[PDB]
């Protein structure tokens, strides 16, 4: 606050306004066409050659794992729209029926660093100084001037980090891909520095897997980023057009006699602030 | 404006800053008459030989000019042969007012404001 | 961007008018392909010999190019390298879609999709 | 509307769009300053001599 | 000539149903009529004008 | 101010009210035919000249 002695009539402090920012979300349609080649078949459940349950049983059965797979599909969308906005600060929303579009959130492009941990005399220290860069960049930048505490390796990267080198986080003990490789004290003095390692693979949509967090890069972000998940209008009939995260829905053609079942939301996941997080490409 | 946008896309809708015109708690006065030439809004204002507002420019002559005398703050913006309101007292905002070129550091632009109702002081 | 407006004025905020794209009852089928050249939005599209859409390009040529035989209609603009959904059947209102020059009269325009599950015809 | 025999589809009819005006209203300030030279002069009603 | 409406003979009759993908969605109206003057001698029409 | 739901339901409701009007006009143009010619050219895109 300012200093005025108590003889004069005060100091006026200036203001500051704020840039407002909007997006549209992507849009979703998986959907199966169920044949009596789908529901007559023995699937997994089935008491294998005893008639147990009839073909109208046996489609339930069928229609409730499709929406189940549905649901899923969904869920590993806004994962990977997630996952792409925090690192990138963007999502390229693609297909086959859908054109790319880059939603960029706004990072700024200082945040979005490389540098070389495979040239010959890297130390530990230098490296973990390129993490501490990368906090001092979104120290600078950010909303909040939030010191990141977690850094999120990927595989390569935390493979050239060890061969140069050498409570809530239970919440991820049990999962695939996620690793918590605890903490390292290091020269950052800001904040302590959570390490993980993500590894996940995802199904790309050519049905190629992929590797859902750069694997040859890290990546530091911090709660700050108070990130929305968005869900748009549903663009259809059924259900009124509200906004739903997702919408199942099954219409079937008279003749031949084919169930159609389709599910369709519209997602996006948007940081709010996309500077509390940075990238690192580390490899070559 | 015929289709509505489908695709996802982000779009800044704008930035906002406010224009802090006041620096102090002194008494704000005004007055208007025309201008003689086209005025922005918070431009600082001289008088020219004719007597209409015209935008200050010290320097102005080998005798300086009348219009080289600041001797108010605009109001509002107008052109020519428009009224111009403008502030005559008050204890105004360095930087939110329309200096020219050489008028470029606080000194400068107190100087032009020295004895006057006006002054010019920095925000904190 | 910082100031409001304090004084009086008119604005045409703006105008909206429909696109109509269907102009009848068939069933409305689509697919999804590599685009091979910037296309626009209800821009009618044919596959070149690459395999990629590209905008439709009758005369393309002495033996006719594959440009020159129609295949569908952009659900979504795209450019090249990007995948465009397009309508493959469907009716629709020859005036909304966008035309290669030379094909004026809805008389031509019908004759690109005759022996085709899209039709094209107009409103009333 | 459009004849149309009865056996086919029937034919699609197109509709109009809007359009949008915007305004600003004008500002208005008279002000007196009321002196006592303006008061403590007679007023018609008033009588002569003491008023 | 419907099959709303049972075949019935009105002025005219509102029908409405849509496609489920896309779910675009239709709107139409049947009517039958035609304008009968039972004694078409009872008018006149004299052109005025060239 | 409305969901897009209600958008659809007002847009219905007027063209069920413009599909009501120009049945109606067709009515009063029938009728003004007959009165005035004693015939009517019934035609369309989807109706031969009758």
């Amino acid at each position: 606050a300012p200093f005025v002695a108590p003889n004069v009539q005060g100091r006026v402090i200036k203001e500051s306004g704020y840039n407002t920012k909007t997006f549209k979300p992507a849009y979703v349609k998986p959907k199966h066409v169920i044949d009596p080649n789908m529901i007559i078949p023995r699937q997994p459940g089935e008491a294998l050659g005893t008639g147990t349950l009839s073909i109208a049983q046996r489609r339930d059965r069928v229609i409730a794992y499709l929406l189940m797979k549905h649901r899923a599909m969904h869920e590993n969308t806004w994962e990977w729209m997630a996952a792409q906005a925090a690192q990138y600060g963007y999502v390229d929303v693609q297909g086959q029926d859908y054109p790319l579009v880059r939603v960029d959130f706004g990072r700024d492009a200082a945040l979005t660093m490389t540098t070389d941990w495979t040239a010959a005399g890297v130390t530990l220290m230098d490296m973990i100084a390129d993490l501490r860069d990368g906090q001092r960049l979104v120290s600078d930048k950010s909303m909040s001037g939030t010191v990141i505490r977690d850094y999120i390796f990927g595989g390569d990267a935390w493979d050239q980090f060890v061969k140069v080198g050498g409570n809530v986080t239970r919440l991820w003990d049990d999962v695939e891909g996620v690793q918590y490789m605890g903490e390292l004290v290091g020269a950052n003095g800001a904040g302590r520095m959570r390490i993980w390692v993500n590894t996940q693979k995802y199904r790309d949509q050519n049905d190629q897997e992929q590797f859902l967090m750069k694997q040859k890069a890290v990546m530091g972000i911090s709660s700050a980023i108070e990130g929305v998940r968005c869900f748009g209008a549903i663009l259809d009939k059924g259900a009124g057009y509200q906004a739903l995260d997702y919408f199942p829905k099954m219409w079937d053609q008279e003749d031949p006699s084919v169930e159609y079942l389709m599910s369709q939301g519209a997602p996006l996941m948007v940081p709010a602030d996309p500077n509390a997080s940075f990238l690192l490409t580390v490899m070559s | 404006t015929s289709l509505p946008n489908y695709l996802a896309g982000n779009g800044d809708l704008g930035s906002w800053e406010p224009t802090q015109i006041f620096a102090g708690e002194a008494d704000i006065v005004t007055e208007g008459g025309a201008a003689g030439a086209d005025i922005e809004i918070y431009q600082v204002i001289a008088k020219n030989a004719a007597g209409a507002m015209v935008p200050h420019d010290p320097t102005a002559t080998e005798v300086p000019a009348p219009q080289s005398v600041a001797i108010g703050i605009a109001a509002q913006p107008a052109k020519s042969g428009q009224n111009v309101p403008y502030y005559i007292g008050g204890v105004f905002n360095h930087a939110a007012l329309g200096w020219h070129a050489s008028l470029d550091t606080l000194a400068k632009r107190q100087a032009v404001f020295d004895r006057t109702n006006i002054h010019i002081g920095n925000l904190y």
